[PDB]
């Protein structure tokens, strides 16, 4: 424990943007926080930036907007940000750095853990394997999650990422054929939809497993940046300390590297490909690779990255990297958004790399396979079918165009359109699958082993 | 490829090296052909000059310095060396050791010569055999390599030998049969055994406590079909000898034969 | 020629996406429509 | 690229000659 | 020895009273010791990329400073082991931290100085013999596969003064002691060598060897070379896994090296977990394959020095083990991100950014990295020859091959095993796509195969010939249909269909073709051209009479030899031996000549 | 964003918008992919529902989201007006579309063509809703005449069927 | 023969002197020793690339593609130490063997090569993959001499006329390639089918020739005169009446 008294500095330098340049400091710490009371009272806290000689660049969380030299005063609190972590944070409504919104106390810490966390260790970690059901029929009988799978939402702006991101949270759970929790992180988003995240948890009853940090557009940007670090700390914490797993839902990493450029700029680093800086693929990594389950803990991190796709450009380095460093993808379409099914989760371009592993008998069903390659066959089939008819026309269609046109709209109608507040099953899914593929006779559903159609056909 | 400080120094340690393979292969000078030569590389060694002097005489060109010319030379010497080596307990006569050294010195390419790959056939069975533990396959293994190992003393890896090819095809076949494939070990042994030439193929070869070993571990085998207690004490009498025979075989399978028939 | 002269930009780089997109889109439709007509074709031919 | 490297090379120097 | 650090910003922390240091060191920064790099140099402030987050370290701490750049810590240990891209042996991190992440500035030994090792001295070595770099001076017992030759380091020499009696040593013990102009050396069993500095030898000779790896495509249709230089698509459905897989279980390779080189965390775990779980059946037991592999490992949230330095890494380890005597296979896992890694390295340096960003070097660390593979004369006294055979792994993005990455990977490597996750979709396993694949190894082993196996490097040609004429007619099929095609056309089309199905397609998990031997895949690919050729002399000959042959009367008359040609894959190396295999093809053949003759 | 947070709004106010506003985007939706196909390829393999939605998309388009705000008609339009017009709208785009499929696979068949040809005054009258003045047609006057179209719609399609 | 080799793996900035110290020791075995001495600098795409990293370590401006500003001034240092010089019976002949990144015939490095030498040999792809060896485009290739270096005297007096007519209809049969792609072989006029029967076989008998085959000035020639006969005396516009004459009816 640091028991020497903490060294409060007058001297104050310059002031460059966000930057306190203090001078004289007695061997200066980087990361080191500090709290500076400026002129008139207002206390604001700060990172060390940059730490050369004697001085110390300390960038204030608030702006330097009233911070002058001569009067304002900065006591270096001697560490670096350390978060209190305690299951008790579970159920609790904090910013970005931590304190809390809910009108709660501050956190009784039962550890004083570093934000920045260590890697986990490749030799210790152990394949996902199991299920994690987010309640969403288009993710769970199409894209299922593994317990410890990084498994990112991509979309645009307008599209309704979010209140996915709010259905799942009040969804997700095992597969249960009270050892699950749910880190909801949020950065860069509007007070609006701050608000509603947080009286949605609030007034759906699952707060209970939802620890719920927001950082508001408004916010600062450095607060934005620590914030998916003190979520992932929380989830480090519960998952292979509290051995229970754990769903962290980071939405807009595209504000968080919004933020991560103006940080680097800050630092006075030129702008690296696209004006983004040239580690964004070494932060972003060490953001999502803290998930996954591990030796001997029985406790897991299954991470769902939430991107606004600039433009809609896939190529854009947010979501490549993204790309680069997760195991799958789940695309929001425009084109459904605008025929108004909700979830709008395109099928076709999307994609679960561990959906082998997070499926299968004893963890989801014997058939959940099957179903999900029969019913992604049968959906582009469709597909291709509205195609041709749209030039052959109605009557040149097939009998069997004529019942993969009805299986695509049945399947847009039953499977994806699901509504906010309807959570499903994954055997409720299933049976939904089934009810589609039931469209077919037994023979043209050729991905289906005669075995499993024998068995959940009939009926 | 190589700076000029490691290039001579380089052949300062071929010399050491080719001084030390000579001190190896013939400790008692016997070799005199091989010797003269080898005569201006070992004259560098016979008498005692320090590593800086011998680099010394590299750099000047005194002492022999063409690197490839010295690795072949070296390489020739070394094959050598280890068919010397892999017959170990039996030695070969200077006559046919000179033989061996002239026809891998007019050889092309030793590095791709048939002599090479029977070389590195025989130090296979060799180096499993060093540290194989006693099974039927082992025992098995080591009585076929001793054969082997005598046959190339007698006759060398510089010829087409029928026998020798014979044994190193069945012995590296028995070497990647599987540890438990008991009845093909048995049976490739007793193969061997029956067309070998000689009726006591192991005998003179293989310590008479190895023989009995042999014959020990053919009769557990041949036991546990018998059924008959006559035929039993039959075996149990002919498992009181002392040497492997063809003959002896024959009768360890005639007896079974009788047994099976009377079941 | 080799170019449709758009001056670089990431408008252009957008629209000729876009047209890229709609020119696959077009050619499969396309191709589905001969693949009809070839089909339509060979059956009369039989005939 | 070129031309914020050039500056902040610039105003690395013209930092040192007020140093 | 001792610096202090006079700034931090970022991972970049300039140290003071760093006088001596040397450009591209590695430097312990901080109290918990983070690895660093000085990646320059001002008078005494040395500045240095520090590897690992550099948040705690203040003005002030101690910078001990390593004499050395980033060097690889060689010796017995390796096999078995799983390191990082730094040499971090994670194995032993996590046993001795009891943690399940990497303790920040860790310093844990490479090689464990405790374990103790069987070591046995060359019995010529003496007092007073004259040894070179790259002499073997002892044999230590690392494993009942790998025996692990203890060899001078290379820029060494001398004359022996001592050299230890056969016995159990460790890592610190001094097994050799060696003068020269009166400087005296005592050798350790351990070494070190930079990742950066290619390993010297005596000579870098031509691949004329083949990399055998038992899949038939693979070693028939586009062979590597031991000391080869190959690349393979990285995507989800291709089935790298099977590459990986024969190459390290199967292949004549004596040891294999794993360069993860930054990959997913998942995918890290996945290769970690199934590596050691592999076995292989040496001398008849069936041996685990991580008695003669090592695997350095990263995922993406390592240092990006680690990252970029793994690829250095695995082929100085290669390099060494090849020196030994070995012919090692390195095989990196995604060179793309090795590549991102190294443009993430440039950006923090703030270098120009060259085509698509990538660094101003990306071709030729590339081709320097894949010049490092070959087959040479091993230095030192015992006539060696080693190989070191790189078969890294490219991600083309979205199946484009005109990446940076990818295309410099391209222009330098000779052999390209083109996985397809079409055909691995169509279940064509191994889903070599054996139309856009290649080798420029053919004309070096065209001695290999007339030597030992006179007939197939035709046979490989009218197999090669065949896919392209039945991909050239895949086209008229649609223009014209399959009633359209003449005689010939349909022997072509109808055998290469065989060959795709019953030759190129190989399932891994079957007891009779997991490996398929170079005997057995060239006897298959006789009796399948065989087939083809008589054939199309039938058909010829019968073209000028009015009782002409065609395909259907030739599978009419013949439904027993395709069968047999499709069942030529379900024969046993193991049980029906090469002998009996060889028979029954012989066999097979002249039941086909006679069929055709009685026929014709 | 803000239609789920108007949902209460209009679900008190308006209660029949949020359908209409729903068709409507279905409808633009359907449009804009099938103005792809009919100038890729063609109009002659287009579908009779396929028909109805161009239509009631050429409807929609110039009639309702085109709006002049010089006109003393057009310079403010009431959400009353705004829901009255979108509602007669939709209500011709569901009747129309039921009448075609209802006759499909029937001997008196139905076809845009058939409807057009018959209710000529129906879609002037609709295409004119746009000109109602709230100044001086008051809301009453609007509502009513409103109605008094969906009136004629359904008598229109009556006699049709 | 005279080596000067630095592989892949020697040192980078090494390779900014070696073409210098081969054509210094060319220079001083043609304007000093009257040798005439043939100058082959391989991978001058490494050379440019060890120059753009010396110039990105100096901060220098860069130009396309990041090389130096400077590229055209030193490539022209390396090239333009060539030809023939009064008073001096020496001559220093150079074929610069560069890979041009992606085929690219309009990146830095060959564009300013040939912006700087004589000509350039175009390696084509599609030939080698065809395996048309040698695989060299001729259309894309250009040699700034043979203007003079032909003709009456020199070689012979139809040699340029040859040379233009085959260039003319190998591009019109490349143009009818094109546009066969797309309507089709039955849209072809005979001139058409003329043209694309010289395209098959200019690439079947004049481009490829064995790899150890020394066809003669007049071979090649002849050859080309017998792939022209293809097309009738109108179709040949670029070659004069009185060259035709003389020439065409063998």
């Amino acid at each position: 424990y640091l028991s020497q008294p903490r060294l409060t500095y007058k001297t104050v330098s310059g002031v460059n943007g966000p930057l306190v340049i203090l001078d004289h400091v007695k061997f200066p710490r980087y990361a080191e926080i500090v709290h500076l009371t400026l002129p008139d009272g207002t206390k604001r806290s700060g990172q060390v930036l940059e730490v050369s000689g004697s001085k110390a660049v300390v960038q204030v969380f608030e702006g330097t907007s009233g911070i002058d030299a001569k009067k304002t005063s900065c006591e270096f609190t001697g560490d670096i940000l350390r978060t209190p972590v305690s299951e008790d944070m579970l159920g609790r409504v904090f910013n970005g750095s931590g304190k809390p919104i809910d009108r709660g106390p501050v956190v009784l810490a039962e550890d004083f853990l570093d934000i920045m966390g260590q890697p986990i260790n490749p030799q210790c970690r152990i394949y996902p394997e199991e299920m994690i059901q987010t309640g969403i029929s288009a993710i769970d009988g199409m894209n299922s999650i593994a317990r410890g799978q990084k498994i990112p939402i991509f979309s645009a702006a307008g599209l309704p990422h979010n209140e996915i991101a709010a259905q799942i949270c009040r969804q997700a759970g095992l597969v249960k054929k009270e050892n699950f929790a749910i880190v909801f992180a949020a950065m860069g988003v509007n007070m609006e939809t701050a608000r509603f995240f947080k009286s949605d948890f609030e007034e759906n009853g699952s707060m209970d497993n939802v620890c719920l940090f927001l950082n508001l557009a408004n916010d600062p940007t450095i607060e934005r940046i620590i914030t998916p670090r003190l979520a992932l700390t929380t989830a480090e914490f519960l998952a292979y300390q509290c051995e229970k797993h754990v769903l962290v839902i980071l939405t807009d990493m595209s504000s968080y590297a919004e933020a991560l450029r103006e940080v680097s700029a800050a630092r006075e680093e030129v702008p690296g490909r696209r004006g983004f800086p040239g580690y964004m693929y070494t932060d972003l990594a060490t953001i999502y690779e803290r998930a996954g389950r591990v030796e001997g803990r029985n406790g897991s991190i299954t991470q769902i990255p939430i991107l606004t796709m600039p433009n809609d450009d896939i190529t854009h380095p947010i979501p490549d990297l993204t790309g680069y460093i997760t195991e799958g993808q789940i695309y929001v379409d425009r084109q459904l958004h605008n025929r108004q099914i909700y979830p709008p989760i395109n099928v076709l371009p999307s994609l679960s790399r561990l959906m082998k592993s997070a499926i299968g008998e004893g963890m989801t069903r014997k058939d959940h396979a099957d179903v999900s390659n029969q019913l992604y066959a049968c959906y582009a089939i469709g597909k291709d079918v509205q195609a041709m008819k749209a030039v052959v026309g109605e009557e040149a269609l097939t009998s069997d165009d004529l019942l993969y046109l009805e299986f695509l709209q049945k399947f847009e109608k039953n499977f994806i359109t699901q509504g906010p507040y309807e959570n499903r099953t994954v055997y409720e899914t299933l049976d939904i699958g089934w009810q589609l593929l039931r469209i077919f006779p037994k023979e043209m559903l050729k991905r289906i082993p005669q075995s499993t159609l024998s068995e959940f056909y009939p009926r | 490829g190589l700076t000029s400080e490691q290039y001579h120094s380089q052949v300062v340690g071929k010399i050491g090296y080719i001084a030390r393979c000579m001190q190896t292969i013939d400790p008692e000078n016997n070799l005199k052909k091989i010797r003269e030569d080898y005569q201006d590389v070992l004259i560098w060694a016979e008498k005692n000059y320090r590593f800086e002097e011998i680099l010394e005489a590299s750099k000047s060109g005194k002492c022999p310095n063409d690197l490839d010319a010295l690795s072949r030379r070296s390489l020739i010497l070394q094959e050598l060396l280890r068919l010397v080596s892999s017959i170990s307990p039996f030695k070969m006569k200077l006559d046919l050791i000179e033989s061996q050294y002239e026809k891998m010195k007019q050889h092309v390419n030793l590095w791709k010569s048939d002599y090479h790959v029977k070389l590195n056939q025989l130090n296979q069975l060799t180096d499993y055999l060093k540290n194989a533990a006693p099974t039927p396959k082992n025992n098995f293994l080591r009585a076929m390599t001793s054969v082997l190992q005598m046959q190339i003393a007698q006759y060398g890896i510089t010829e087409d030998n029928e026998g020798i090819n014979q044994l190193f095809k069945l012995g590296l076949h028995l070497l990647a049969m599987a540890n438990e494939k008991i009845d093909e070990q048995y049976h490739l042994f007793k193969g061997y055994v029956k067309d070998q030439p000689e009726e006591s193929p192991f005998e003179g070869i293989l310590p008479a406590e190895d023989q009995k070993i042999l014959v020990k571990t053919m009769i557990d085998y041949a036991m546990p079909k018998l059924s008959s207690k006559v035929l039993q004490d039959k075996l149990s009498a002919l498992s009181s000898s002392d040497v492997l025979t063809k003959t002896l075989l024959d009768s360890i399978d005639r007896i079974v034969k009788e047994n099976e028939k009377l079941n | 020629k080799d170019r449709i002269e758009i001056f670089p930009s990431r408008m252009a780089q957008t629209i000729m996406k876009a047209r890229l997109k709609g020119a696959q889109t077009g050619r499969n439709l396309l191709k589905k429509k001969s693949d009809a007509l070839t089909l339509r074709f060979r059956q009369i031919l039989k005939k | 690229f070129y031309r914020l490297k050039k500056i902040q090379e610039k105003k690395k120097i013209i930092k040192e000659k007020s140093e | 020895t001792f610096g202090y650090v006079h700034g931090v910003s970022g991972p970049v922390v300039t140290a003071c009273d760093m006088a001596g240091a040397a450009m591209y060191e590695l430097v312990r920064v901080g109290h918990s010791e983070l690895v660093g790099e000085i990646i320059r140099l001002e008078g005494d402030m040395a500045t240095i990329q520090v590897y690992e987050e550099t948040s705690g370290v203040s003005v002030g701490d101690p910078v001990l400073r390593t004499g050395k750049p980033l060097s690889v810590e060689l010796g017995p240990g390796i096999m078995g082991a799983i390191f990082d891209g730094i040499q971090r042996p994670l194995s032993d991190i996590s046993s001795q931290t009891q943690s399940i992440y990497i303790p920040r500035g860790v310093n844990v030994s490479a090689l464990s100085r405790d374990i103790k090792w069987e070591f046995i001295p060359s019995k010529n070595l003496r007092v007073g013999s004259h040894i070179t770099g790259g002499d073997i001076y002892g044999i230590v017992n690392e494993n009942s596969l790998i025996k692990h030759k203890i060899m001078l380091p290379p820029r060494s020499r001398g004359s022996v003064t001592y050299i230890a009696p056969p016995g159990n040593y460790d890592a610190s013990d001094v097994v050799l002691e060696l003068e020269f102009e009166g400087v005296k050396e005592k050798l350790s069993m351990v070494q070190v060598w930079p990742v950066r500095q290619v390993r010297p030898v005596t000579e870098k000779l031509p691949a004329n060897h083949p990399l055998l790896t038992g899949q038939r495509v693979l070693d028939a249709l586009f062979p590597c070379v031991q000391g080869g230089t190959t690349a393979i698509p990285g995507a989800f459905g291709c089935g790298k896994t099977v590459i990986s897989q024969s190459l390290s279980k199967y292949s004549n390779s004596d040891v294999i090296i794993y360069v993860g080189c930054g990959e997913r965390g998942n995918e890290m775990s996945e290769v970690l977990r199934d590596f050691p779980e592999l076995t292989m059946e040496v001398d008849g037991k069936v041996e685990s394959i991580m008695k003669r592999t090592a695997l350095v490992a990263n995922t993406s949230n390592m240092p990006v020095a680690a990252r970029e330095a793994s690829i250095y890494t695995g082929i100085t380890l290669s390099e060494y083990f090849r020196d030994m005597g070995y012919h090692v296979s390195m095989m990196a896992d995604s060179t793309s991100r090795w590549a991102e890694a190294l443009r993430e390295i440039s950006g923090r340096l703030a270098e120009m950014p060259a085509d698509s960003g990538y660094p101003a070097y990306l071709g030729a660390r590339l081709a320097s990295f894949y010049e490092r593979a070959g087959r040479v004369k091993c230095l030192g006294n015992p006539e060696r020859e080693g190989s070191v055979s790189i078969v890294g792994a490219v991600s083309p993005p979205g199946g484009d091959f005109s990446d940076p990455v990818t295309s410099a990977t391209l222009g330098i490597v000779q052999v390209f095993w083109g996985l397809d996750k079409k055909l691995a979709q169509r279940k064509h396993f191994p889903s070599v796509n054996w139309l856009i694949s290649y080798s420029k190894y053919m004309r070096a082993l065209d001695e290999y195969y007339d030597k030992h196996f006179t007939e197939f490097v035709p046979l490989r040609t009218k197999a090669k010939e065949i896919l392209q004429e039945e991909e050239d007619l895949a086209e008229i099929v649609q223009l014209v249909g399959k009633a359209s095609l003449a005689e010939t056309d349909k022997i072509t089309l109808e055998v290469a269909k065989l060959i795709k199905d019953d030759f190129l397609q190989q399932n891994g998990y079957t007891p009779y073709d997991r490996f398929c031997p170079f005997y057995k895949t060239v006897g298959m690919l006789s009796n399948m051209i065989s087939f083809y050729d008589m054939a199309r002399r039938a058909v010829e000959t019968t073209a000028q009479s009015d009782n002409k042959i065609t395909w259907s009367i030739i599978r009419e008359h013949m439904g027993e030899i395709l069968y047999k040609l499709s069942s030529m894959k379900f024969k046993d190396p193991v049980k029906d031996g090469e002998a009996k295999i060889k028979a029954d093809y012989a066999q097979l053949l002249e039941d086909m000549q006679n069929a055709f003759r009685s026929l014709e």
